[PDB]
């Protein structure tokens, strides 16, 4: 067979690369981690340095104190039995307040209370996160195209969390921290809008959905496809097109007409990405502030 | 017309069946033997399902749908009228779809290319193949393959979920979701990081792939590098596929009942079934 | 109704953004142009964007897209039909001028730099503290073509010091002077490489580097499409296998 370039053949190392300096405080990197030769037959094979400036702190403190809040409600769930929480976790669930709370903060801790805690330290945790996006890209003088796109996934969270049960009176709205409870919320927030598949924004966002594989799939297999003649080195080709990148747009004119650049094929999937959460979000935001019935609201609008 | 640096590439060869009898262009298109094997089985679909679109009585290409045979028929032939279409589109749709596979291959070979993208593709085709042969067939009826229509197929999406309660507790199904929105997370971070580094801030130059590493290991201590990230929206996607293919191949022939109940193997291990306390005591 | 203006909006929205991306996609190759190298009648609906400059590191320049296509580079080929739309037969050996799989493209020919401006593929014998970490070394093995015979040996792996990755093999042939070999192009086994897309005789015409510890884009190029090119060309000398 030709070999395909799935997995590595030979696996190469030198010393730990201490990354780019630019306009990083360097006092803020760990140190590097270990070499994996697993991660290396697919990837590179180094792990680290990470930065840790202050707000990676606040956020991975969040992150863990959200979990802990969550893992917390869980073990008492399982009567504090090891046993029962493992065989018993997907079905724990920490569930918002009650309806007739609305939007306040006055439910008690077993009711509604440790939910508040649980999303406020993850509403900090994604904030201060997609803050590091930004700044980490500053640093570098690079553009900022990464925290534009995770605002994009920011905004479906947002609208499920936070946004839609204030815009509907009440916490009671939000979505449960449980692997199965959070499923069943899902499957009856459906039921109760009279189908997703009514919604037009639903559809649109399984087109991006389902685009972003189709895309990935096209794009990633090209690329491997032209990595003979080092397609995988996008920049430069972009800044002088090579043979690589020739063949890969040839390969599409000829198969469906058109074609894409180097640098372009980023921009189709950036958007294909991006477009569903965006369309996801305005879907969710609409469904029972505007529209309590996609069916309904489908024989009255095409 | 040609891209400007196209014709050193338009060179003979390259074809897997007849010679140089179809080699060549139609403005962009690449032909070949399977090219005209792709215009024949899309031409003779898309004149079937018109037709049945006269059957119905419509020509609404909301309302036009083209239902494969009733149960009763079981994997034997049907009336036209009445599943015969649906089953010659079918052929028709499995001809052109393989047809174009073979059209890349050929592409690829006169390319000098490797032949990752129709590889891709195959999965694709296996997907259809599961919903619309495969799986109608150990089911014992076409009548089980769902229907070509823009919204009554979504119909048959919900119908057939719902027959195995919510359909979000088959744990294949479960898999193929997580490869999904891996992909699309995973596609999202790439075009971002190589545009960020293309696109620095204003008046910089261009950044270097070493910035994308750097990017990447400030962010979360990790990069899997320019090779590997490539390889991974090819793996997260492919795998998103061959999950949903092997959760539906299951789904009404291995396991048929309630999928929410098939997590009562877990919960039922000796060593903790009748622990009290939980949800499950 | 809100939700009908925000699909309405929508379509509009996503009309545009397809337009603007089909266009950011023609900063190169176009204009369109007709087999003898004109410009042709038919460029589309979709015009030329307004150009862009990207400003190349480490003193290399600008790029400015789009603007003035032109191959740099002579191509032996012919018309072998009298309308558009046929292939175009090699006028002479289209391994040796570079056509059809075996094209290149007239790239820089310096060597593409790394973050601080130092080579970014060296020879592993230049490239301090590397070496193999894992998988067959393949350094000291012999060299198989598609004829199943020895074309020659590994010297070296070209490596990407950057992304820490082996790029090619250096192979030393019969005469002593040695060649690049893409690692995408060759299969490592345990007492051998073997090549499938180059017999034994046609290694030697693989597109020599002008420098021993350096490649230059344009070189790259040369290499890459000339081993390419043997799936199809030398598709006569290769053996069932
Ligand atoms: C209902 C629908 C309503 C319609 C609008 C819906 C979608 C909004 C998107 C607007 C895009 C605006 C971006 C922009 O100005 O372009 C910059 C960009 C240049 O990028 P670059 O060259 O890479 O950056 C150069 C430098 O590095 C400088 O770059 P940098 O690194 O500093 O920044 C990168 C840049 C460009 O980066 C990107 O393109 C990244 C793409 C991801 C963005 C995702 C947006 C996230 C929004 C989340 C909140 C959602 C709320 C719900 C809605 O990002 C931005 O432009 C800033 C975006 C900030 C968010 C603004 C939203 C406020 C709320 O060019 C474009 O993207 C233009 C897009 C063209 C779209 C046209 C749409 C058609 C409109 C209708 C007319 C059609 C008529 C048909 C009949
Ligand atoms: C995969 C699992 C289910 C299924 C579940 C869903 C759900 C759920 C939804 C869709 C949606 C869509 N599905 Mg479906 N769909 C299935 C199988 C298919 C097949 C097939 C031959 O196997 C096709 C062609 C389609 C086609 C479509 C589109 C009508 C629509 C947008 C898809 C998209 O952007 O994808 C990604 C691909 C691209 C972005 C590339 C472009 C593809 C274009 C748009 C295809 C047009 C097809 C054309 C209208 C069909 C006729 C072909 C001609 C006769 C030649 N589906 C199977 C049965 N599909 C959405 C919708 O809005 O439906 C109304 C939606 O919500
Ligand atoms: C019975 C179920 C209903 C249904 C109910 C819903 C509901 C309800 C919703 C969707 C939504 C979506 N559905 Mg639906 N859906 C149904 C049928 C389908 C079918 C199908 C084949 O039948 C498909 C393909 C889909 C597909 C989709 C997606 C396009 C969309 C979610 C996109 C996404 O990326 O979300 C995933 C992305 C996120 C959740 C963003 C997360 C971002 C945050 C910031 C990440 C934080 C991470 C945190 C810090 C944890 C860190 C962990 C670390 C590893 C430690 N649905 C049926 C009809 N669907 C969503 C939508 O947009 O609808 C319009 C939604 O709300
Ligand atoms: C645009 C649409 C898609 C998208 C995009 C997107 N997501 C993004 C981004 C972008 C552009 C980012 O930039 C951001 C990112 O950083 O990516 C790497 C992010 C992100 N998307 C994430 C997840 C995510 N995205 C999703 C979806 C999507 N993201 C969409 C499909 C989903 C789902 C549900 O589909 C998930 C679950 C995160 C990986 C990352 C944001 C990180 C974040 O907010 O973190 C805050 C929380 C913490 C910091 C707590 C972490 C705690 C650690 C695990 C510490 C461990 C220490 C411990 C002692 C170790 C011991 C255990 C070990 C042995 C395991
Ligand atoms: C395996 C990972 C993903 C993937 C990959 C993938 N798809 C691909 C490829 C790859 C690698 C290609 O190379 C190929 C391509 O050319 O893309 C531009 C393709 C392709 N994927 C396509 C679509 C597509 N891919 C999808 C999915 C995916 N593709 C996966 C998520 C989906 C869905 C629904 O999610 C769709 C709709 C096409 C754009 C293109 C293949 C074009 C092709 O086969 O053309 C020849 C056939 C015709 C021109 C028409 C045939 C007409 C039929 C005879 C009648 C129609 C019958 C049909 C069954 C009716 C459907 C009715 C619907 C309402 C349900
Ligand atoms: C880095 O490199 C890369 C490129 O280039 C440098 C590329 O371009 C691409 C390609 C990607 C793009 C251009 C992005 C845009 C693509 C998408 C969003 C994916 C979805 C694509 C479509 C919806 C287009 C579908 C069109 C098709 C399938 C063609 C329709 C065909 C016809 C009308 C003609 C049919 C031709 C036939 C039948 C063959 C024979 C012809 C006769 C006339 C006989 C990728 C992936 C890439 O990675
Ligand atoms: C210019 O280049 C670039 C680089 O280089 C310079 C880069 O570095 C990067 C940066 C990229 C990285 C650092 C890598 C990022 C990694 C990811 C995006 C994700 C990778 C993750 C995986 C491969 C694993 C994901 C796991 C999946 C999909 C499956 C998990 C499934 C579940 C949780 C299912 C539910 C659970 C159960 C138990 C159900 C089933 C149970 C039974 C069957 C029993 C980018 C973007 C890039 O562009
Ligand atoms: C579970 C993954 C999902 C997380 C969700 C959120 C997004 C992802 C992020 Br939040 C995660 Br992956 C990040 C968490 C990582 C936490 C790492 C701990 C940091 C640490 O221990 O540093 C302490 C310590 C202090 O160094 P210092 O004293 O400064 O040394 C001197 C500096 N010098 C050399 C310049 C002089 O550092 C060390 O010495 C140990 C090195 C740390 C190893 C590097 C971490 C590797 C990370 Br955890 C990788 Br494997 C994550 C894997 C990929 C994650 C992908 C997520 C996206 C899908
Ligand atoms: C982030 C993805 C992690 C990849 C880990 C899996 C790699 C296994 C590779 C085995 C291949 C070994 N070999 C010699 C066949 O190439
Ligand atoms: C803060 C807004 C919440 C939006 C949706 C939250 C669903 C979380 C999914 C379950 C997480 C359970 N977990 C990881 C703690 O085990
Ligand atoms: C997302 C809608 C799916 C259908 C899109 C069809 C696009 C066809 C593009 C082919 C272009 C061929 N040509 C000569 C006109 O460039
Ligand atoms: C699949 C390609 C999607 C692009 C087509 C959407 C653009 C149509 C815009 C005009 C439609 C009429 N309307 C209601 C939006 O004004
Ligand atoms: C999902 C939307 C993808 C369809 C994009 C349609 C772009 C068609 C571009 C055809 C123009 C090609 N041309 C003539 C400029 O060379
Ligand atoms: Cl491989
Ligand atoms: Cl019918
Ligand atoms: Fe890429
Ligand atoms: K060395």
């Amino acid at each position: 067979a030709e070999y395909q370039n799935i997995f590595s053949q030979v696996q190469v190392r030198g010393p730990a690369d201490l990354g780019m300096t630019e306009d990083v405080n360097l006092a803020n990197r760990s140190g590097v981690g270990p070499f994996s030769t697993l991660l290396g037959w697919f990837g590179n094979a180094q792990l680290g340095p990470i930065y840790l400036g202050s707000l990676g702190v606040l956020s991975l403190f969040s992150g863990l104190m959200w979990f802990f809040t969550i893992g917390i409600w869980f073990w008492y769930q399982a009567g504090w039995n090891p046993a029962v929480f493992l065989r018993d976790l997907f079905f724990f669930s920490l569930e918002p307040p009650a309806p007739e709370y609305g939007l306040s903060f006055a439910a008690p801790l077993k009711e509604g209370g440790l939910w508040l805690i649980a999303s406020f330290f993850m509403f900090v945790a994604v904030w201060s996160w997609w803050g590091r996006t930004y700044l980490r890209a500053q640093a570098l003088g690079m553009g900022k195209h990464t925290a534009w796109a995770f605002l994009s996934a920011i905004w479906l969270w947002m609208v499920l969390g936070f946004i839609r049960p204030i815009l509907m009176g009440s916490w009671s709205e939000a979505v449960p921290y449980g692997i199965f409870s959070h499923l069943d919320w899902t499957n009856n927030f459906s039921l109760v809008h009279g189908n997703l598949f009514y919604n037009p924004f639903h559809g649109l966002s399984i087109a991006f959905l389902y685009g972003s594989a189709l895309l990935f799939a096209m794009h990633g297999a090209t690329i491997l496809a032209v990595s003979r003649f080092g397609g995988e080195r996008e920049l430069e080709q972009i800044a002088d097109r090579g043979t690589a990148a020739e063949r890969a747009a040839l390969f599409w004119r000829w198969t469906m007409g058109f074609n894409a650049t180097m640098e372009g094929i980023h921009r189709w999937a950036i958007w294909m990405a991006v477009l569903v959460t965006l369309t996801g979000g305005i879907g969710i935001l609409l469904s029972g502030t505007v529209v309590d019935n996609w069916y309904v609201w489908g024989q009255n609008h095409g | 017309a040609l891209l400007s640096f196209e014709r050193k590439y338009r060179v003979p060869g390259g074809t897997l069946v007849g010679g140089n009898l179809f080699d060549f262009w139609v403005g962009p298109f690449y032909v070949g033997f399977f090219g005209v094997a792709t215009f024949f089985f899309a031409a003779l679909g898309i004149i079937l399902i018109a037709w049945s679109a006269v059957l119905q009585g419509t020509w609404n290409p909301q309302l036009i749908s083209v239902y494969p045979p009733a149960l009763e028929y079981g994997l034997g032939g049907a009336p036209l009228a009445k599943g015969g279409l649906w089953q010659i589109i079918t052929i028709c749709a499995t001809g052109a779809f393989v047809s174009w596979a073979l059209r890349e291959v050929e592409i690829c070979r006169k390319l000098g290319i490797g032949y990752h993208i129709p590889f891709a593709f195959a999965f694709a085709i296996l997907a259809y193949l599961t919903l619309v042969l495969f799986r109608p067939v150990m089911m014992g009826a076409w009548g089980y393959a769902f229907p070509y229509g823009i919204w009554t197929h979504l119909d048959w999406v919900s119908n057939t979920g719902y027959t195995y309660g919510n359909f979000h507790y088959n744990p294949a199904h479960m898999i193929a979701i997580s490869f999904f929105f891996t992909n699309a997370l995973a596609l999202a971070l790439h075009g971002a990081l190589v545009l960020s580094a293309a696109n620095p801030e204003k008046g910089k130059e261009m950044r270097t792939p070493d910035h994308e590493d750097t990017f990447f290991r400030d962010l979360v201590g990790y990069s899997i590098g320019t090779l590997g990230i490539h390889r991974l929206g090819l793996l997260l996607s492919l795998s998103a596929v061959f999950f949903s293919a092997l959760c539906m191949i299951i789904t009404g022939t291995i396991w048929f009942d309630q999928w929410v109940d098939w997590w009562q193997w877990w919960v039922k291990l000796p060593w903790w079934a009748n622990i009290p306390g939980g949800i499950n005591g | 109704d809100l939700a009908s203006l925000a699909i309405y909006s929508f379509w509009i929205f996503l009309a545009g953004l397809i337009y603007y991306l089909q266009t950011e996609n023609m900063r190169e190759g176009y204009p369109l142009e007709n087999e003898d190298g004109t410009p042709a009648a038919n460029q589309g609906p979709f015009p030329l964007p307004k150009p862009k400059t990207f400003i190349l590191p480490h003193g290399r320049g600008t790029l400015t897209v789009p603007g003035p296509e032109s191959e740099d580079r002579p191509i032996a080929l012919a018309r072998t039909a009298v309308s558009e739309g046929f292939p175009h037969a090699p006028t002479g050996d289209p391994m040796k001028d570079g056509v059809g799989p075996a094209s290149w493209v007239a790239r820089r020919d310096l060597p593409e730099l790394d973050g601080h401006g130092h080579n970014k593929i060296k020879p592993m014998k230049a490239a301090a503290g590397f070496h193999v970490s894992a998988g067959k070394n393949p350094i000291g093995l012999p060299v198989r073509g598609c004829d199943l015979e020895i074309a020659g040996k590994v010297v070296d792996i070209w490596v990407d010091i950057p992304e820490q990755m082996a790029r090619f093999l250096e192979v030393e042939l019969k005469d002593g002077s040695t060649r690049l070999l893409p690692m995408q192009m060759v299969k490592v086994q345990s007492n051998r490489v073997h090549v499938n897309a180059l017999s034994s005789d046609l290694f030697a015409g693989i597109p020599t580097i002008k420098s021993p510890t350096e490649v230059t884009l344009l070189e790259e190029d040369k290499i890459c499409g000339y081993v390419a090119g043997g799936l199809m060309y030398a598709a006569p000398k290769r053996k069932s296998v």
